[PDB]
């Protein structure tokens, strides 16, 4: 009866303010923008159309089956939307929910947008705030990541595919990006390392923090990884969306030609 | 090997390698159950594996897995075995240990305490010898404390004289002074090595045999009193006092000498009242005079070729003796069936002192089980690993025949079908002392190696034939491995031409010399010119197997390829020696002469 | 060489301690054909080992961890040596066997500085695209993202195998369980508990990411036949003038 209706409106609810109102406000008071917000200024108004709303991640161990650890989406809002007229298909990291690591529902959503954008011959743009994996996922995360990799290397040549870090990826979610044609970092926000400094000082025993060993200056200006880097985020989806225009959609298109004056 | 006999039905094997191997097997034979200990890196041995169930006694080192005596006692109570037995080494001459197991209600599958504690020091044994009317080296019984009093001894006694440690064992300290100065220097030193290690520092001064050969005779005896002297065994060939080539029958012994030896050996034993399988060793001079040196009360490292001589099974006679049962044979029921050869494959590089241990992982093994006349008593597999804590012995290779000849023709049969990759082992000098003149007449004495090889061993010393027939094999096996090379799988795009080549010209370059070599095929058999002397080589050349069996002018040689470079190196193990050589092609080696040497 | 040759010298030859280190080269040299074995950059990176063997006569590629040196981690050097000898490989239809025990990348900021992300993203990308028959046996571990770079069957790999030794984990089992557990600040039976239940390769072998969990003496012919069946090997891809590698 109403209860069906009722739990669709609660879930949509919950999925919309991803892991709570007071992680909302921490990401907010570190300066960052949310998944959603992002998604949002990156797409034209309107145009956003999201898939896989209601999944959730199937764990059962280490007490991942109450409730209280049950979110709607599962720290990843994935979908398609336009720029400036031409279509695009979108992932967005969400550092709220577990602190954005990947689950086997987050690489189940991420691959088949990939695999929906490889059909159709659509760029791919992934916005990565991610923790690395989940531990408490175990060996499935890692075949998740797996799954996400293999896609790349499908892809590449194929479509573009543009990586934004606007977070602190570490581990293995740093694999990805690289894969990718083109990677851009936000200035004193976003981090890159495939291990932290505590293991750093636990192995090669020396005092490095985060932004020495995988800051934005440190991927843009000696590292060679990252391309580009931008002030803030809000910079960097603007710039982001000026970038998106040169591109042609697949390798089967032409170069793009744009009005001349 | 009757099943209606009702022996025990639980024996804990105290021991590891090959006699535990052995006792398992003899077990197993009988229907007893079998349960062996182990240390944590011996928990993939093959012992563990042949045995019923096993348990773990403690880390690597003996100190504190093997010689645990108390782990060992645990083991015991959990299991509740019936019978121990402790092989040889380790706890096997060890009263307390004898003591520990009289406490419990489990019996000790050896000789009593009181006839080991007999026999564990060399003076009282001599004492006891001689109070048992049996012929003994000549010296002075007592404990020297001084110099001076060794130097004495040594007046009345001769200028050779042997200094020794009381009890120890295992070939050390024991050295030999020819002068009075010598004496005095080589007391002071044996004192303290003596201190250093034993910690007895109670020495023996007596006459140095010149010549001698070392002769065992195995006695056994049960409960009631009964005791068979068996045969004799030969021990002659020794490095480092300790034996690496046993012979059973002694080809220096007549009739009598052997009964005389044989009588006197059950005559002390029947003074000691012994109760078990043992040996009582002579050092017969070159006048046939026989003189009593050291009692194993244990059970002989080299007894399997007395038991292929006699056909029994030593282990299952001292099994029955401790159940209480009496001994099934008289001594005019013990013959002589025979001849049986025994060597010690051991892990030591005989290049060096006569064999230096060494460590290693066993990439390959394979014995020469199915070999005429062939026994292999190993208690190692492929994977096995040689370490330091364990004696590096590899397996114990025996062959019977009709007489002396066949047996050692079998011997060295098996030593060359004898496949170790990993390790470094004493297979060549094995080889090298059964083909050996002296060896094959019998005239050989404990210092055979010494005298035979002055400047130490130095490996095959190849004959002209023997080094054609070594350049014609590996011509032909180069030129075999050639012609595999051009063989593949048709393309039908890019069909293959096979070059036409009828003689290879080849510069074999061997020791410091350089041959040159034409090689013809015909199939499966190649001719080969080395120096204008012309040999045939006829085989299957398979190339994959670790040995290959070829026919050079109808004598047959089983030959090795240990190593093969694409520069034209290879390491040959041939007649048991390994050969380097290097084979190049006539134009290769021409244009070689302008390389600089590096 | 018989193809069914049995290795039972490979039984024993890792050791129980996680901290001793066995060397590679015995593994290979015991596994292919008549024991040779053609190695290809032998002096440099020597924490992988790459090189050309023969497996019932047919040409094969082997890449593999050393645990010798740098108890097998990856680095810059090694994940370039190992992915252009993959690329080659490919390239010419030859196929690929795999020896894996690795604990993961190695750590230092001579590394990251260097573009250690660019770099082992190459090896990666070099196992995904190729499209030749591609065997992987895990000896001891396989630690996070190393254990996808080093040729998972994720990666459309044909036969996955396991040692009874091997570990696949996302990590470490102290890391895992102080990430897990810091909360609950009880590692007391939490160590034994993670070790029993996730430092066996039961995890994976439950889900299908290994085929089987092999006897070490079976190696040799298990991969031989898998070469049997895989020679005709067909795989269709999207259509592209080329795809763009992390140089
Ligand atoms: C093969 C793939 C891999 O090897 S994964 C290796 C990842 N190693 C980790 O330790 C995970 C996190 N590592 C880190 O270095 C930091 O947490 C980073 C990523 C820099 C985040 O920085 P920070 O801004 O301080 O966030 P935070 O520490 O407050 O984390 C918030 C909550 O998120 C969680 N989180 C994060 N990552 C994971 C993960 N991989 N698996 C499970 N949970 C993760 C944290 O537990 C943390 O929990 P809480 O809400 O603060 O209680
Ligand atoms: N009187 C002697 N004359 C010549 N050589 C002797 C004499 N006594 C001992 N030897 C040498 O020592 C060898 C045997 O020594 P012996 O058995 O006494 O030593 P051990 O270390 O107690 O032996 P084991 O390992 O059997 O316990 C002989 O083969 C010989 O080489
Ligand atoms: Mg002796």
């Amino acid at each position: 009866a109403t209860s069906v209706n009722e739990r669709i409106e609660n879930k949509r609810r919950t999925a919309l303010l991803g892991g709570g109102q007071r992680r909302i406000d921490a990401q907010h008071k570190r300066g960052k923008l949310t998944a959603r917000e992002r998604i949002s200024l990156l797409l034209d108004p309107g145009s956003f159309v999201e898939s896989d709303m209601f999944v959730e991640h199937r764990c059962a161990d280490f007490g991942m089956a109450a409730d209280k650890n049950k979110f709607p989406g599962d720290s990843v809002v994935t979908g398609r939307g336009r720029i400036n007229g031409r279509l695009v298909y979108v992932f967005s990291q969400d550092f709220t929910v577990f602190g954005g690591s990947l689950s086997g529902a987050h690489a189940q959503k991420i691959c088949k947008i990939m695999d929906q954008a490889i059909t159709v011959g659509a760029p791919v743009i992934g916005l990565n705030d991610s923790g690395g994996a989940r531990i408490q996922e175990g060996v499935e995360s890692l075949a998740g990541y797996a799954d996400i990799f293999l896609r790349n290397v499908t892809a590449s040549g194929v479509i573009p595919q543009i990586s934004l870090i606007m977070g602190p990826c570490a581990g293995g979610a740093v694999y990805s990006p690289a894969l990718t044609d083109f990677t851009f970092m936000v200035k004193d926000t976003s981090y890159l390392f495939i291990t932290g400094p505590d293991v750093v000082k636990s192995v090669t025993n020396e005092d490095v923090t985060q932004e020495e060993l995988g800051g934005a200056k440190t991927h843009t200006t000696m590292s060679g990884v990252a391309h580009r880097a931008f002030e803030n985020d809000v910079d960097a989806l603007c710039n982001l969306r000026d970038f998106f225009n040169y591109l042609p959609l697949s390798s089967q298109d032409p170069a793009p030609v744009r009005e001349c004056h | 090997y009757d099943p209606n006999e009702k022996t025990f039905d639980k024996i804990l094997v105290a021991n590891r390698g090959e006699i535990a191997c052995r006792v398992i097997r003899t077990c197993k034979k009988m229907g007893i159950k079998t349960v062996a200990i182990h240390s944590d890196v011996d928990a993939s041995s093959v012992h563990v594996k042949m045995a019923d169930e096993a348990v773990c006694v403690g880390p690597a080192p003996t100190s504190k897995s093997y010689l645990n005596m108390d782990a060992i006692m645990e083991a015991i109570k959990k299991t509740r075995a019936q019978a121990v037995h402790p092989g040889y080494g380790f706890l096997s001459e060890n009263k307390e240990f004898a003591r520990c197991l009289a406490a419990e209600d489990v019996v000790f599958i050896g000789p009593d305490t009181h006839a080991i504690q007999a026999m564990g020091d060399k003076i009282e044994s001599k004492l006891l010898a001689k109070k048992a009317e049996v012929n003994t080296i000549p010296g002075f019984d007592g404990v020297v404390k001084d110099a001076e009093e060794a130097v004495r001894i040594a007046r009345e006694i001769g200028y050779p004289v042997m200094i020794k440690a009381s009890a120890g064992g295992g070939g050390k300290g024991m050295r030999i002074a020819w002068d009075d100065e010598e004496t005095r220097d080589g007391f002071r030193l044996s004192s303290q090595e003596a201190a250093s290690s034993f910690g007895d520092d109670r020495l023996l001064i007596e006459k140095f045999i010149d010549n001698p050969r070392h002769i065992e005779i195995q006695v056994l005896g049960d409960k009631h009193g009964n005791a068979l002297w068996l045969n004799e065994r030969e021990c002659s060939i020794q490095r480092r006092n300790q034996k690496v080539v046993e012979e059973a029958p002694s080809i220096f012994l007549d009739a009598e000498t052997r009964r005389a030896m044989g009588e006197q050996a059950v005559a002390l034993a029947r003074a000691v009242k012994y109760s078990s399988a043992g040996t009582v060793e002579f050092l017969v001079d070159s006048k046939k005079n026989f003189y009593f040196l050291e009692m194993n009360t244990r059970l002989q490292v080299e007894h399997p070729v007395t038991e292929c001589i006699t056909g029994l099974d030593l282990v299952q006679e001292m099994i029955r003796v401790a159940k209480g049962y009496p001994l099934r044979h008289k001594q005019a029921d013990i013959r002589i069936n025979g001849w049986a050869v025994e060597c010690r494959v051991y892990a030591e590089d005989p290049y060096k002192s006569f064999g230096l241990p060494s460590i290693g992982r066993l990439s390959q093994y394979q014995e020469p089980l199915h070999l005429p006349g062939v026994r292999v008593d190993s208690g190692i597999q492929p994977g096995s690993d040689i370490s330091i804590y364990y004696d590096p012995m590899i397996s114990k290779l025996i062959t019977y025949g009709s007489d002396r000849t066949e047996a050692l023709k079998r011997m060295a049969d098996a030593l060359d079908n004898y496949v170790i990759r990993g390790v470094t082992h004493n297979i060549a000098l094995l080889r090298e002392v059964i083909i050996n003149s002296r060896f094959v007449k019998g005239d050989i004495s404990t210092k055979f190696l010494s005298d035979v090889y002055p400047d130490g061993f130095k490996g095959h010393m190849l004959t002209k034939s023997e080094k054609n027939q070594l350049l014609a094999i590996a011509s032909s096996l180069f030129v075999a491995f050639q012609l595999r090379a051009q063989h593949f799988q048709e393309n039908s795009r890019m069909p293959v031409i096979k070059p036409d080549i009828a003689n290879w010209e080849l510069s074999v370059k061997l020791h410091d010399k350089v041959h040159t070599v034409v090689a013809s095929n015909n199939g499966s058999v190649f001719s080969v010119e080395v120096d204008g002397s012309k040999l045939n080589v006829t085989s299957t050349w398979n190339l994959a197997s670790p040995l290959l069996s070829v026919s050079v002018d109808g004598t047959q040689r089983t030959v090795q390829c240990l190593s093969r470079e694409a520069g034209g190196n290879m390491s040959i193990q041939f007649l048991g020696t390994v050969y380097k050589v290097n084979i190049l092609t006539r134009l290769a080696a021409e244009l070689n002469k302008f390389m600089l040497e590096k | 060489d018989p193809s069914d040759r049995l290795v039972p010298e490979l039984d024993t030859i890792v050791p129980l301690e996680s901290t001793k280190a066995y060397n590679m080269v015995d593994i290979i040299h015991s596994v292919v054909d008549e024991r040779e074995f053609f190695e290809i950059m032998p002096n440099y990176a020597k924490n992988i080992i790459v090189g050309f063997a023969r497996m019932n006569g047919r040409t094969v590629g082997i890449v593999g961890n050393q645990p010798k040196v740098a108890s097998g981690c990856l680095d810059i050097n090694s994940s370039v040596k190992g992915a252009r000898f993959v690329r080659f490989c490919d390239a010419f239809n030859i196929p690929l066997i795999t020896f894996v025990d690795v604990p993961g990348f190695l750590p230092g900021t001579a590394q990251e500085y260097g573009g250690i992300i660019r770099h082992g993203a190459k090896l990666l990308y070099a196992f995904a695209e190729a499209t030749v028959p591609k065997v992987t046996v895990i000896t001891r571990k396989a630690y996070g993202g190393a254990y996808d770079v080093m040729s998972s069957k994720h990666l459309c790999g044909d036969t996955n195998y396991a040692w009874p030794t091997a570990e696949i984990a996302v990590m470490g089992a102290k890391g895992a369980v102080e990430i897990i557990f810091k909360g609950h600040e009880n590692v007391e039976a939490a160590q034994a508990e993670y070790i029993e239940k996730f430092a066996n390769p039961f995890p994976a072998a439950v889900r299908g990411f290994v085929d089987d969990i092999i006897q070490p003496s079976s190696t040799r012919a298990r991969i031989c036949c898998d070469l049997d069946v895989l020679a005709s090997k067909k795989v269709q891809r999207p259509w592209r003038k080329h795809a763009n590698i992390p140089l």
